[PDB]
């Protein structure tokens, strides 16, 4: 059962999550359901609407050397910028997890290096439905079919994330569940190269324990929701392993698809 | 391992 120290751990993880992530599930579902506004996001569903959307982003695109690259390269330059922002928010989120900042700096780097994209793809589900995903802070909606329509290999990047997201979203998690889930992802004792594995495993056990009790209380009828989420954690590691492999393939065969430096150091020597 | 992750390391200390 859930004692006071455990409720407090769950509360500060939930608060750290609401503070650090501009987009979260309650905000995304309000946009995607369109029940708070008859002004829906601009839909990007083909090359013409992409180019319309990019007339808005012109100064940013011209900021880098991106405005004249292939559409596939422009799209995933913007997706990278989003990833960079989320890594920055996840780093702040992690430092607020009790015990994370006490770790050796090397272990903090390792946890984030291997954790952020598992967390990214888990939280990405919040802004996805079967037909597309919210972009540009919820102001745009880029369709699944348009992403599938791009040329190889750029058309293979997102579809597995949609596939994960549809099954993940069927669990009906709310932000309080997701914050603990993401905290469990980050505080993973398995990561290659970790030094103080005993102490991280200890930290993970407490978070995963709170996750389990929180789920049993918040979703009492879904008896095996915790086992289901354990499996989703395994699925995310495999999702991320394959994503890293695709990023490596693109980095070798695509002269024009540069990697942001922060993501470059995340992917370097990953899997 | 921190030489190989300069930006991450900077955000963590920040
Ligand atoms: C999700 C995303 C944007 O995926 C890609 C795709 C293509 C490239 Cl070149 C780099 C990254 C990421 O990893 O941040
Ligand atoms: C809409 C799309 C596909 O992606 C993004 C992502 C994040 C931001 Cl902030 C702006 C745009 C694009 O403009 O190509």
């Amino acid at each position: 059962h859930m004692t006071a120290d455990l409720k407090s751990l769950a509360k500060r993880i939930y608060e750290a999550y609401l503070k650090n992530f501009n987009m979260n599930k309650v905000k995304a579902r309000v946009i995607l359901s369109g029940k708070a506004s008859n002004n829906p996001p601009f839909v990007i569903h083909d090359m013409e609407t992409l180019c319309m959307a990019e007339k808005t982003l012109v100064a940013k695109l011209v900021a880098n050397g991106i405005q004249n690259k292939e559409a596939e390269v422009r799209i995933f330059h913007c997706c990278q910028c989003t990833s960079v922002e989320t890594v920055t928010e996840l780093t702040e989120f992690a430092k607020a997890i009790p015990g994370f900042a006490n770790l050796d700096l090397n272990d903090q780097v390792t946890l984030l290096k291997y954790g952020v994209y598992e967390a990214i793809f888990a939280m990405l589900s919040s802004v996805m439905n079967k037909d597309g995903m919210l972009v540009a802070y919820g102001n745009g909606f880029i369709t699944r079919e348009f992403l599938k329509s791009l040329r190889k290999p750029f058309c293979d990047i997102m579809e597995p994330k949609f596939d994960f997201a549809m099954k993940f979203n069927a669990l009906e998690l709310d932000d309080s569940d997701i914050s603990l889930f993401v905290a469990a992802i980050i505080c993973c004792g398995d990561r290659p190269g970790l030094l103080n594995v005993g102490h991280i495993e200890k930290m993970q056990e407490g978070i995963v324990h709170v996750l389990r009790l929180h789920l049993q209380s918040n979703h009492p009828d879904d008896i095996f929701l915790f086992p289901k989420l354990l499996q989703k954690m395994a699925d995310l590691r495999q999702l991320v392993t394959e994503h890293a492999q695709l990023v490596q393939i693109i980095k070798k065969t695509e002269s024009d698809a540069a990697l942001h430096p922060l993501l470059q150091e995340i992917y370097r020597d990953m899997y | 391992l921190t030489e190989r992750h300069k930006i991450l390391h900077r955000l963590l200390q920040e």
